[PDB]
RNA sequence: GAGCCUCGGUUGGCCUCGGAUAGCCGGUCCCCCGCGGGGUCCGGUGCGGAGAGCCCUUCGUCCCGGGAAACGGGGCGGCCGGAAAGGGGGCCGCCCUCUCGCCCGUCACGCACCGCACGUUCGUGGGGAACCUGGCGCUAAACCAUUCGUAGACGACCUGCU
RNA sequence: UGCGAGUGCCUAGUGGGCCACUUUUGGUAAGCAGAACUGGCGCUGCGGGAUGAACCGAACGCCGGGUUAAGGCGCCCGAUG
């Protein structure tokens, strides 16, 4: 009932469109990966946006100004706030439905990612154009810990490696079984495959 | 104008036995193996007659802003297949007026220190590219010999040392001093 | 790597449009994203539909690019696009899941009893290799 | 002994921009996206269910703390799955993005 | 003006018969608009310049819609073009392959406020007419001038995004 | 272990590769390196080793016969894998109970509440009050007052005091 | 072509206006000053132009259904998901 969404080869705005829609409707949603989020241009245009953004900032007191967030995550969930109406009651209680997070949590490790096709660089974006992630465009605004999530993401993925392994050894003992037991399943396939199954 | 199609064959020698990973293309033979990911140009790479005698890229629907990267795709092919059959040899000659510049190599040709520019107290220490061999030429006093096979890697290293020997806030019409491209070559002829 | 292409003879499947899921011979390329459809044996009239909506399989039939819809027709009997179509695996998924859509109640009742037997079958033969495999290990 | 009833999001009162009528609610049902397919559930019965402190009676039971506003889906809404609803009271506004029960025994087909 | 799709009209019309010259000559002309309703109002704008005559002191003899005597051949059309631009008009021809010569001139209306921003009120068509194989003097029509035709659709971004919204599989585009 | 106030949504779960988009999936591996990798070979590629998808499906019980099982369901200790915000996960049996569990057919029974709605779960759900039965383990800390003066407008801060 | 017409008494308030399509005077120009016709604000709410004198549509007793103008239909925000 809680969507995980992977944030790789996702644009910014257009996953934002998306999500927000999602979460004023009453259902939770987890984008995941934040990283992996890329926006359209070239990265000299992207990180010059976000650099001035940097600059509003208000004289008199810096400090109950606008927040500067590094993360990807908070980037992103930055993105989200602007699109909600946060200035009343039901916008706030949509911000708590969403969780967005850096990395792949212990949580979502063993969960699947949803994927939204209406977002992906490769369906929206041409293929000629340039695009730019945000992962690396944090960290040159002061996002300190891209090492430390890409060490944690490389374990992250090679424990991945051997479920899938263990899950391909399932399988073929999976498809290695109505090979030697056809001869008395014979009577239950059929029924399946004259409504459209195992076609 | 999008045009349907635009083709150009490229003909490779015997002696060279290439592969390639998709877009991924493997340059070995006699000198070594030379990678070069071919992405982002948004063409294929089709490696046709048996033997492996010819490759031919296509372009389908495109514009002149990629009708232009269709030449630069074999471009950079033949200078993998020269850079492995007759590799690269840059020769690189030092001018000076009246301070000899003092060239010497360190551990095989990667560090290559600069002294006695324009008599200079500041040595230049130059890294070379991986993968290239830095040496001095004989039967002449003063020039400085680059190696290697990938084109890119080599001529960088030589821009390296040819903007390390730069004259600051003076004539350079008048000061014409440093090292500079001499010959753009191989290591043999054939 | 391409091996698909739009060819004079190409023998295409219909995504969405008027004519949803029906095979088309094409005859002759318009535009960029034009080209002309011809439908003999299909049910179709001849017209111009663009490639956005139509999904090209890998049955060639040969004929000049200018057919006057007859000897089109004849080119699609002798190649016997029908049965070789009707044998294809595509076009096996495409019929098997418009079966699902026609699937009643009632009939939603035997596959849902079929299901629980078929699948109590496999997972018992699976976790008998599945400590099978562990006895060889060792 | 399951569930008789679909799924339906209340997403919020027939408006504009600046102008909202209380009287007629839209109604997102998960499952339908398109103009065509929303026949189905035209002249459906929907109840927004919900619970309060003190105890109400319960037709065929016993007193609960559950109350209901019993409303009609009047027509479609916008070739998205947007559907509009009339109840017989107005929603309290606090169940936007809280989901409702629309049922299926005003039937037809 | 606005536009839509097209239809070539032929619309013939005359002076009133007065007593110096009771027998007006008959003028012909092709009008292509997406009604007939326009196609007489545009046909009084025409005349206009050519000749002395205004709507008032004539009438509309016969406003019919010529039908495509090939619509289900490919053709190669040459439309001549008169359209005004920011600064003084100039003159275009052009050429466009589509299976009615109405269509083609449809297809001549969306490209030239592309190219051009020429919106429809200032284009003017003077004549278009069959053009074989040879004698296309621009190469994206000649590029279509084959008999063993052959490209595959390459980048075949897919569209149906928002049917089902969420997905587990990257969607394919290699077919 | 039972009753009793308040709070709200809720009406099955999907337990995971990475990544490409002018390209992928899964195999045996005759071949070669350290179960992993490369080459080759084989079937799909609008995906059917399909989230246009997967698993469970609950009205129940009583007899018999047929298909499946005999290595399976369920009932206490040892050994491992998990840390980025940590999993009611796997293996060994036992002193105890079955051919009931699920798939086809006979046979009946269950307030048949006589057409009328919030029915049906995650729910031993979160918080507080007091009753219950039994077992195991517990014994303080902070603040005020005083002193200090590394501190100090006052608060605050650093200290000492059987 | 459409509209029931004519006529007599008292009579408040007003006599600082402004804006806009078009014509146009002085001024380089002005959200400047001064003229003509017509329409508005003044005196007028409503939808839209994010906000609002004069812009577009449209003028108002209290409501339900339906349909639109001008505007719009990625989210805020109803609608091209």
């Amino acid at each position: 009932q809680v969507l995980v969404l992977d944030g790789r080869g996702h644009l910014l705005g257009r996953l934002a469109a998306i999500v927000a829609k999602q979460v004023l409707l009453g259902r939770k949603v987890v984008v995941v990966r934040c990283e992996g989020i890329n926006i359209s241009g070239n990265f000299y245009r992207n990180k010059l946006k976000y650099l001035a953004f940097l600059r509003k900032r208000m004289n008199t007191n810096p400090s109950r100004g606008p927040y500067h967030f590094r993360a990807p995550s908070r980037i992103f969930w930055r993105t989200v706030r602007g699109m909600l109406p946060h200035k009343t009651k039901r916008g706030q209680a949509a911000l708590d439905r969403l969780k967005v997070f850096d990395g792949i949590p212990p949580p979502y490790d063993k969960k699947k990612r949803m994927v939204v096709p209406a977002a992906l660089k490769v369906v929206r974006l041409k293929p000629t154009r340039k695009f730019a992630y945000l992962g690396r465009l944090a960290h040159e605004v002061g996002w300190k810990y891209q090492a430390v999530t890409a060490t944690l993401e490389e374990k992250r993925k090679e424990k991945a490696k051997i479920h899938y392994r263990k899950k391909k050894q399932l399988m073929r003992l999976r498809k290695q079984a109505e090979k030697n037991v056809e001869k008395k399943i014979d009577r239950f396939t059929e029924v399946l495959k004259t409504h459209g199954f195992l076609v | 104008m999008k045009t349907i199609l635009s083709n150009q064959t490229v003909d490779i020698p015997e002696n060279v036995d290439i592969s390639l990973k998709g877009r991924t293309v493997i340059v070995k033979g006699p000198r070594g193996t030379l990678r070069r990911d071919f992405n982002h140009i948004n063409v294929e790479l089709s490696l046709l007659g048996k033997k492996k005698k010819r490759l031919r890229v296509d372009k389908w629907w495109g514009n002149r802003k990629e009708l232009a990267t269709v030449r630069t795709i074999c471009s950079h092919v033949q200078n993998m297949i020269k850079g492995v059959t007759l590799g690269f040899r840059y020769k690189m000659r030092s001018v000076y007026a009246h301070f000899p510049i003092n060239v010497v190599i360190q551990e095989n040709g990667s560090l290559v220190e600069i002294r006695n520019f324009l008599g200079e107290k500041y040595i230049r220490r130059v890294r070379m590219r991986p993968g290239v061999a830095c040496s001095v030429s004989q039967a002449q006093k003063d020039e400085l010999v680059l190696e290697g096979n990938d084109i890119e890697l080599v001529s960088n290293s030589a821009a390296l040392i040819q903007q390390a020997t730069t004259v600051k806030n003076k004539d350079i019409r008048k000061f014409l001093d440093g090292i500079y491209v001499s010959e753009k070559g191989t290591v043999q002829q054939a | 790597v391409f091996r698909r292409f739009v060819e004079v003879g190409r023998v295409a499947y219909v995504s969405f449009g008027p004519h949803a899921g029906k095979l088309v011979a094409i005859v002759d390329v318009i535009d960029q994203n034009r080209a002309l459809v011809d439908g003999p044996c299909t049910r179709v009239r001849r017209q111009a539909m663009p490639f956005k909506c139509m999904q090209l399989t890998d049955f060639i039939l040969k004929f000049p690019h200018s057919a006057r819809q007859k000897y089109v027709r004849k080119a699609w009997e002798k190649a016997d696009i029908n049965t070789k179509w009707a044998a294809t695996r595509w076009a096996k998924k495409i019929e098997a899941r418009e079966r699902k859509a026609k699937m009643t109640d009632f009939d939603r009742y035997k596959v849902m009893k079929a299901k629980k037997m078929r699948n109590r079958i496999i997972k018992n033969e699976v976790k008998k290799l599945q400590r099978a495999a562990l006895l060889k290990a060792s | 002994s399951g569930r008789l009833w679909c799924k339906a999001i209340f997403a919020g009162y027939k408006r504009g921009l600046r102008n909202q009528r209380e009287h007629t609610a839209l109604l997102k049902i998960e499952g339908v996206y398109a103009r065509d397919e929303t026949e189905f559930y035209l002249g459906k019965r929907c109840a927004y269910v919900y619970k309060a402190k003190n105890n109400t009676v319960t037709p065929g039971g016993k007193p609960n703390k559950t109350r209901v506003i019993w409303g009609k889906v009047t027509r479609a809404h916008g070739n998205s799955g947007m559907v509009r609803a009339k109840f017989r009271s107005n929603l309290p506004a606090k169940a936007i993005g809280h989901r409702i029960r629309v049922m299926l025994y005003p039937s037809r087909i | 003006k606005a536009s839509g799709t097209l239809r070539e009209y032929k619309v013939v019309g005359r002076c009133l018969p007065t007593p110096k010259c009771r027998t007006p000559p008959l003028y012909r002309m092709r009008i292509f608009a997406p009604n007939h309703v326009v196609a007489k109002s545009r046909f009084w704008y025409f005349v206009s310049q050519l000749k002395k005559m205004k709507k008032s002191s004539g009438e509309i003899v016969y406003c019919g819609q010529v039908f495509e005597k090939s619509p289900l051949r490919v053709k190669n059309f040459g439309i001549w073009l008169r359209y005004d631009s920011r600064s003084g008009t100039h003159n275009m021809y052009r050429e466009y392959r589509d299976l009615t010569t109405a269509g083609a001139v449809t297809q001549c209306y969306r490209d030239m406020g592309a190219r051009h921003r020429a919106r429809a009120h200032s284009i003017q068509i003077m004549k278009v007419e069959e053009i074989a194989a040879s004698k296309c003097r621009r190469p994206a029509v000649k590029q279509f001038h084959d008999s063993k035709i052959k490209f595959p659709l390459p980048h075949r971004v897919l569209r149906r995004q928002h049917k089902p919204r969420f997905t587990t599989k990257r969607p394919n585009t290699f077919f």
